[PDB]
């Protein structure tokens, strides 16, 4: 895709059809004629394309029609409503540009964002760009949330996110350009290092990495074809079907040598059968050449029946011998017919210890992927997102993402060190309590008309809850929080003085011991200029090695490298640092994956907003006071930091809309 | 549509391996043996085959007898009608028998004579009492 029809991908719009957003607003065009619809997607497409061309600078309604030609640039409500559009659900203009008008000197209308986190903060950029009086709430000394990125001397790794997922659909991919995050690409070719030490050959790497691929896609044909979706009340993980596919494998491996040896048999006891047969004729035989002999030995002259008794029983003889000649031939065919067998077996293993155990490195890859133990991942909707991928390769910010948040940061009133304890919301307005994280006994309130919250999974789970609200939280509401995954995943940071591993390699993988532990600094990250290494505890590991102090846990990750490169080829590492978030009081959690029994759906269910009740009763139907965003909100780029901004962009169409009237739907 | 190929998974198999927590391995022992039992079957009938085939051991090398080249004549002598009756007595219908026993007649002027004699040589007596045996 390029040129207008671009754009429109680029933004994440089909280029010829109306979205049901844009329906929602352009009712008159969707229940129009073709001829107009085509002219809107045009119109639209193209000044998509516009803020595209070039991001650094506010793209105005009049730069816009600037640009038009006629047919199109005849009818100037529908352009400016178009344009209106977009500016507004930050489709155009998000994020950090200059603006030509700068900003309508005083503002309507006050907002509390609780965090600060992308989210957070493209939301409040959006708010303040439509001029709302903004302020976020942050317990942390620092912006970002889980974007952390570590800086000491020139050695600069993330903690928190790391990939850009590609850029062909990104919003990232304009954020990018908007600001100087430095992307690198990243190296597909991982090789592999089973616990002695030693490079899994080209051979296996293979064999089991296509098992694996074969295995998921069976995961797959079981919970669509065959339906397994529920087992006896509860309903089926990832893990279980995993398992419930390898053993009917394993269970195939058996029949087939059962049902090749019972082949066997069935033909050997053909032979005996053909044996017998043969023993007891070589007796008739014998037994009958001596009558012959006998009868021979009686010399001429005879009388005629003792003539025809030779010729008789030489007849019966030759005639018997044919037989046991044509029964040697059947002899030779069915003991051939019996290496051939014996020749080529089933196999005797359906994986080997060996296999099995790499296999379970690709499992921890998967774990870390959607942090979390694949026996926690739903069956059904576990890669339910998996069309709405990026393209192109995928990247690293080499001088560490934290430098976007830290973009967005600029010129935004943002209260650090300030924890949010009760978020109160009522019908004729919103108020935030709050203290302060150095002195605690040191108290905030702030009144606002509206409250937007990114509080990540994790602290709304907490329980008792960090957070409370006054009133409850509507339960359909509570009730998605609980059903859904909040996983986790740590980091490894290694700081050196020089780059002993091969450096055209940017991540290369341990094999572990067990399965209860393939987690456990499974993979290896060589991304930065410095000399710094990236350690992975993924699966079920990260949540117990958050217990293991630092020192051990640098420990097990020399011991690994050594074993890979030489015992004295690793240096001791001069930086370290150990990521703990699940114990992270702000973050509990790394981020979201779709449990079981949970859906796409819930998602949704967490960005819906909280409309309070009527103060006086049965006064009017009152506004929704209580907004949600959050890398948890975002059905359809959940957990990644663009599906974090995506989520703070639409809170901020919303809340405008809302507060401020969308004078554009006429 | 179809399972990844070379996979294998049956909706029947399926249910069976979660009908509880170890029906799992359940299947998995019970075919252990079963197949244990069938490598030591398979043993046995090897063995056994083995010595059935040491009882062979000469083939009828001893037993075989020397070749027969010679012309199918178109008179019988006196001498070889007389084979014939008892052949036919000895025999019934195996007119193949009965001309391999002859020597040099063909399996044809066997069936002939079986006519022309029959006048003489009473191959009706001859025949029923073959089939009283
Ligand atoms: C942790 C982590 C790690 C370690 C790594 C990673 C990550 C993570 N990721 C994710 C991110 O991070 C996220 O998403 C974001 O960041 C989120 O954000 P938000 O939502 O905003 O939130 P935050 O941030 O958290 O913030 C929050 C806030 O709040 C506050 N607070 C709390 N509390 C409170 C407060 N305040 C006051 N008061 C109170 N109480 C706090 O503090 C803060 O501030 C990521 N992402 C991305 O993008 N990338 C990357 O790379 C990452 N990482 C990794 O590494 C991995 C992940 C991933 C990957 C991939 C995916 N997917 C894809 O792509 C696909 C799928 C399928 C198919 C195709 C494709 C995902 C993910």
């Amino acid at each position: 895709p390029s040129g207008v029809e671009g754009a429109a991908f680029q933004s994440r719009l089909p280029h010829d059809r109306m979205t049901s957003q844009e329906a929602a607003c352009f009712p008159d065009i969707i229940s129009g004629p073709q001829q107009t619809q085509k002219v809107f997607l045009f119109i639209r497409n193209r000044t998509l394309q516009l803020w595209l061309d070039n991001p650094k600078i506010q793209l105005t309604f009049e730069a816009t029609l600037q640009q038009l030609e006629a047919p199109y640039n005849s009818d100037t409500v529908l352009v400016h409503r178009v344009h209106s559009y977009l500016e507004r659900h930050g489709l155009i203009n998000f994020g950090i540009y200059k603006r030509i008008k700068p900003l309508p000197t005083k503002k309507t209308g006050k907002v509390i964002i609780i965090g600060s986190g992308v989210s957070g903060l493209a939301a409040a950029r959006q708010l303040q760009s439509f001029g709302m009086d903004v302020t976020l709430l942050e317990a942390r000394d620092r912006v970002g949330g889980r974007v952390a990125t570590f800086r000491k001397g020139n050695y600069v790794a993330d903690l928190g996110a790391m990939v850009v997922t590609g850029l062909g659909g990104n919003p990232m991919a304009v954020v990018s350009k908007q600001v100087n995050m430095e992307l690198a690409k990243i190296k597909q070719k991982c090789p592999l290092y089973e616990a002695n030490g030693q490079a899994v050959p080209k051979e296996k790497d293979e064999m089991v990495e296509q098992e694996f691929n074969r295995l998921l896609e069976a995961t797959s044909y079981l919970s669509h074809q065959l339906d397994f979706n529920v087992l006896n009340n509860k309903p089926v993980s990832l893990g279980q079907a995993l398992e419930v596919v390898i053993q009917l494998q394993e269970k195939h491996v058996k029949d087939e040598q059962i049902e090749h040896w019972k082949k066997i048999v069935k033909t050997q006891e053909e032979l005996k059968e053909l044996l017998n047969k043969m023993v007891n004729l070589k007796e008739k035989i014998k037994e009958l050449h001596q009558q012959y002999k006998e009868a021979s030995e009686v010399k001429p002259p005879r009388d005629i029946t003792a003539e025809f008794l030779v010729k008789s029983k030489h007849r019966d003889l030759t005639a018997l011998c044919k037989e046991y000649d044509e029964l040697a031939e059947t002899q030779g065919k069915l003991e051939e017919k019996l290496q051939e067998l014996e020749a080529n077996p089933p196999s005797d293993v359906y994986l080997s210890s060996r296999d099995r155990q790499i296999l379970d490195w690709h499992f921890a890859n998967l774990e870390f992927a959607n942090a979390t133990p694949l026996s926690t991942l739903s069956l059904k909707h576990w890669d339910q997102d998996d069309d709405f991928e990026f393209t192109g390769s995928h990247l690293t910010v080499r001088n560490g993402y934290s430098c976007v948040p830290v973009a967005l940061a600029e010129g935004l009133d943002i209260k650090l060190n300030t924890a949010v304890r009760q978020v109160r919301y009522t019908a004729s307005g919103c108020e935030v309590i709050a203290v302060n994280t150095r002195s605690t006994s040191q108290t905030f309130i702030y009144k606002c008309d509206a409250v937007l919250c990114t509080l990540p999974l994790g602290v709304l789970k907490q329980q008792p809850p960090a957070v409370q609200f006054v009133p409850p939280l509507p339960e359909w509401k509570t009730s998605a929080v609980q059903r859904m995954g909040f996983g986790n995943l740590n980091k490894v940071v290694l700081c050196f003085d020089r780059v002993f591993w091969d450096p055209s390699v940017n991540l290369f993988g341990h094999v572990g011991s067990t399965t209860a532990s393939r987690g456990e600094l499974f993979l290896f990250w060589n991304l930065y200029k410095a000399p710094i290494l990236l350690a992975l505890v993924a699966g079920e590991a990260a949540g117990i090695m958050e217990n293991i102090s630092d020192d051990v846990i640098v420990g097990r990750c020399l011991a690994i490298l050594k074993g890979i490169f030489g015992s004295s080829a690793v240096p001791q590492p001069k930086e370290t640092v150990v990521s703990r978030w699940r114990a992270d009081p702000w973050a509990r959690g790394s981020y979201s994956y779709v449990a079981a029994g949970s859906s796409g759906n819930d998602y949704d269910l967490m960005a819906q907003p909280i409309t309070p009740g009527p103060s006086i009763p049965g006064a009017p139907q009152p506004i929704p006071r209580l907004f949600f965003a959050g890398e948890h909100t975002i059905r359809n780029y959940p957990a990644t930091v663009h599906g974090a901004l995506l989520s703070g962009l639409r809170e901020a169409g919303r809340i405008a809309d809302q507060f401020l009237g969308a004078m554009y739907t006429l | 549509r179809k399972p990844p190929k070379g996979m294998f998974l049956s909706q029947e198999d399926v249910e069976a391996v979660s009908a509880n927590a170890t029906a799992a391995t359940t299947v998995l022992r019970q075919l252990d043996m079963e197949l244990v039992s069938v490598k030591r079957q398979i043993q046995n009938i090897k063995q056994t085959n083995s010595a059935l085939k040491e009882k062979l051991d000469g083939g009828i090398e001893p037993y075989r007898l020397p070749e027969v080249i010679q012309k199918c004549n178109a008179r019988w002598t006196t001498e070889e009608q007389l084979l014939a009756v008892q052949a036919i007595r000895k025999y019934g219908r195996d007119f193949q028998a009965i001309s391999d026993v002859i020597g040099n007649k063909s399996v044809v002027q066997v069936k002939n004579f079986f006519v022309n004699y029959r006048r003489r040589f009473n191959i009706d007596e001859v025949l029923q009492e073959w089939e009283a045996e």
